[PDB]
């Protein structure tokens, strides 16, 4: 939740030019909520390297 | 006078579709583990 977050996608302006704000990341979540333990340790493997790939690109 | 009439069949459907609750949530139905307490199958509104 607060640890491994879904990273804040941001929008582009067209117009303007600037970043049009941005927003949750919903539309590349897995839905992991039919998983037992060996696999919902393995989903947020995922993300926390998503998250550090972002980093390392950042 | 008198014509016949504009005929018919009621059938089945094609290929069964139409007798099982597909893609919707309520009365949606479940494969799992007898002691899983989990879903293998849930669906989405959109799928088809």
């Amino acid at each position: 939740s607060k640890e491994i977050p879904t990273p804040y996608m941001w929008s582009y302006q067209p117009q303007m030019g600037l970043a049009a704000g941005a927003s949750q990341d919903y539309s590349s979540r897995m839905n992991w909520l039919s998983a037992g333990p060996h696999m919902i340790g393995r989903v947020n493997g995922i993300r926390a390297t998503r998250n550090q790939i972002l980093l390392e690109q950042a | 006078q008198a014509a016949p009439n504009r005929p018919n069949y009621i059938g089945f459907r094609d290929n069964f579709i139409g007798l099982m609750y597909y893609n919707s949530t309520g009365n949606m139905g479940v494969l799992a583990g007898q002691a899983s307490q989990l879903n293998a199958v849930v669906d989405l509104q959109d799928r088809n």
